[PDB]
């Protein structure tokens, strides 16, 4: 069972990559 | 610049739904990351090395 | 599970479940960083005390 | 004297059996305390007024 | 109910429910915390 993880975007917590647009999945994000 | 204390301590939790099977095993996590330094390893990457 | 800078406030945990916190935080006070100031018109005066 | 910040953070809990039926109240009695400054006015209290 | 200064740690938690932290704390350093009448003559040796 795949497991969902809601979460906001703020910084340095969760940030939109910065060549989200060539990943995809749970790559799109880094942060703390 | 930063200066002074903290006027007041909060903090910041993971949630989890009430009633869930999770819950106990994320608040150990969290403590048994805080002991081995990686959230202190954590803080310092995206804060000061970044 | 919500893993977020999210603070954990007593109205929260009675809907949901908390973790025990993974980093502390508080109110503190920012401030521009100090430059060096022009100097006075008397400033000449600076190295001894009135 | 105290010099410089915390080198990493801790925290003092109230302790309860497992199981117990006071887990949650004092759970939420601790959130509400600290969210209205009664325990910011307590350690003040004993360790600067006093 | 301990209501004592109880340290948060791992090996507690697992055997005890831990209420939310009413003192945050963590190590801190301790260190130990006037001109004399004539001393502007201190340049020089006596």
């Amino acid at each position: 069972k795949t497991v969902v993880v809601t979460t906001i975007l703020e910084s340095p917590y969760v940030m939109m990559k910065k060549n989200h647009e060539m990943l995809e999945g749970n790559e799109r994000y880094e942060g703390y | 610049m930063k200066v002074g204390g903290n006027l007041d301590s909060k903090g910041y939790d993971i949630a989890t739904p009430k009633g869930s099977s999770l819950g106990t095993p994320v608040n150990l996590a969290v403590l048994k990351l805080s002991e081995q330094g990686v959230l202190d390893k954590l803080k310092n990457k995206w804060w000061y090395d970044k | 599970i919500a893993i977020a800078p999210l603070t954990i406030t007593l109205v929260r945990e009675e809907v949901i479940d908390f973790s025990k916190p993974f980093m502390s935080l508080g109110i503190s006070i920012m401030i521009k960083k100090p430059q060096k100031s022009k100097p006075g018109v008397f400033s000449f005066l600076d190295p001894l005390a009135y």
